[PDB]
């Protein structure tokens, strides 16, 4: 599976071939709730924790699965 | 130019103004 990871310079999607292809959309916040916007990473786990006490935090293991609100594949 | 790694800053928000990190020099 391929796997939108926010990671190098624009979006970066990698295919996890090990047993780790969880990808995880988690999001808190990073000047939104302050000044600029929330936060958005994305990668790619075998086990995406459920950190729900404040951080929106998904979990999809499918290819570009895990894309963020303010861009995507438009 | 460029021989490092990957960092990224995704904010929700605004389309047209993400932050990334990458090596400048």
């Amino acid at each position: 599976i391929v796997c939108h990871t926010t990671a190098t310079s624009p979006i970066s999607a990698v295919t996890c071939p090990p047993g780790e292809n969880l990808c995880y959309r988690k999001m808190w916040c990073d000047a939104f709730c302050s000044s600029r916007g929330k936060v958005v990473e994305l990668g790619c786990a075998a086990t995406c924790p459920s950190k729900k006490p404040y951080e929106e935090v998904t979990c999809c293991s499918t290819d570009k699965c895990n894309p963020h609100p303010k861009q995507r594949p438009g | 130019e460029e021989r490092g790694w990957k960092h990224w800053v995704y904010y929700t928000c605004c389309p047209d103004t993400p932050y990334l990190d990458i090596t400048e020099e």
